[PDB]
């Protein structure tokens, strides 16, 4: 009856060192529809993350896309973590420029 | 192109004090361009599009009216289907309800649609035909019986095949600027090594409109699935799609792998190679 959530974390814009963008992270495929969704920089929760209006796709699973102005530089870490009635242990899911 | 407008809705139960949760959205193609949410203060149906913004406050008024009392169907089917299905008062339940039309590229009704879940599964839907219902199980068949009593079938079919094109193409047009125009995709390739014997080739398609694409890729000119991985279509953020897809070959056999890109903004489709 439950369905855990798929996570892509990525940037909106090609990630250049400098000039600000937005970090997202998108989850999908999930049910039920309550979700945490928490953006992180260096393992630490960032504060202003909006998201957008819950939908659904054709098979009823949710989608939510969360996100957060950011400017990437060469050592911030940045990274999703989320909690879901399917996860015995909040998932993370590190930004990596590649994927 | 062919084209379609879209409402969802969910409400979800919230058992020990008051009313649903209830979350409505409306999209044109892949373009939300309203939304209400039963937790926000203003209690209006709200544009999230500023080609929506030209509407006048009568339209305003009735989109807010229309929507509130679909959240007040939701609130009473929670209560139905609990007692349909012999639920306690203690858990949270959804419902979910799509509904709206597509059109082909001369923007004439070509299909409607009107469907409806519990807790995620399929509950009833109308068929193709608009004229008759699918029913799930012995809850959802009682529901049928008396939707056809009441002739609800007929009232949804004057709506997906009259009403519901005619706001389409309205929206079309006053949006054209952007519903209107294809983003293609902007592709690029990159390379990674795992190892010295094998590399990952990473087909890429960014800032493209609307969101179907197909990315293949070939083999000295012949599909390849295996040693493949195709992301899920994502949202940018600012309205655009994002999509990768990539293969794992043989270190210095690069040259006979390409990526096939297909999108309704090229013309001929796009063929990439390292
Ligand atoms: C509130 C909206 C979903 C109502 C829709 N515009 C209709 O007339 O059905
Ligand atoms: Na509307």
């Amino acid at each position: 009856i439950q369905r855990t959530p798929k996570i892509q974390v990525y940037s909106r814009h090609p990630a250049e060192n400098g000039k600000s963008n937005f970090l997202n992270c998108y989850v999908s495929g999930f049910h039920p529809s309550d979700i945490e969704v928490d953006l992180l920089k260096n393992g630490e929760r960032i504060e202003k993350v909006e998201h957008s209006d819950l939908s659904f796709s054709k098979d009823w699973s949710f989608y939510l896309l969360y996100y957060t102005e950011f400017t990437p530089t060469e050592k911030d870490e940045y990274a999703c973590r989320v909690n879901h009635v399917t996860l015995s242990q909040p998932k993370i899911v590190k930004w990596d420029r590649d994927m | 192109g062919s084209h379609s407008m879209r409402y969802f809705f969910t409400s979800v139960s919230r058992p020990g004090r008051g009313e649903p949760r209830f979350i409505a959205v409306g999209y044109v193609d892949d373009t939300q361009f309203v939304r209400f949410d039963s937790d926000a203060a203003s209690q209006r149906m709200e544009p999230r599009a500023p080609w929506i913004e030209q509407e006048g406050p009568e339209y305003w008024d009735g989109e807010t009216r229309k929507v509130k009392a679909h959240s007040q169907t939701h609130r009473v089917d929670l209560g139905t289907l609990r007692g349909c299905y012999n639920q306690s008062e203690a858990g949270s339940h959804t419902v979910q309800r799509m509904y709206g039309c597509d059109v082909g590229s001369d923007w004439r009704f070509l299909r409607g649609y009107h469907q409806y879940a519990y807790d995620g599964k399929d509950y009833i839907a109308l068929k193709e035909d608009l004229r008759s219902w699918t029913a799930a199980d012995m809850c959802a068949q009682t529901t049928k019986h008396k939707w056809e009593a009441a002739h609800v079938a007929e009232q949804l079919r004057a709506y997906l095949e009259g009403t519901c094109v005619e706001w389409l193409r309205r929206y079309l047009e006053n949006g054209k600027e952007t519903l209107q125009r294809t983003d293609a995709p902007k592709t690029h390739m990159t390379h990674h090594a795992v190892s010295d014997h094998e590399a990952t080739l990473r087909c890429w398609a960014l800032s493209f409109y609307p969101a179907e694409i197909t990315l293949t890729w070939q083999r000295d000119g012949e599909d390849q699935t295996q040693d493949t991985e195709l992301v899920e279509t994502r949202p940018a953020g600012d309205g655009t799609f994002q999509k990768w897809v990539a293969v794992v070959v043989p270190s210095g056999q690069e040259q006979r792998y390409t990526c096939h890109v297909q999108h309704e903004g090229l013309p001929k489709p796009l063929t990439l190679r390292w």
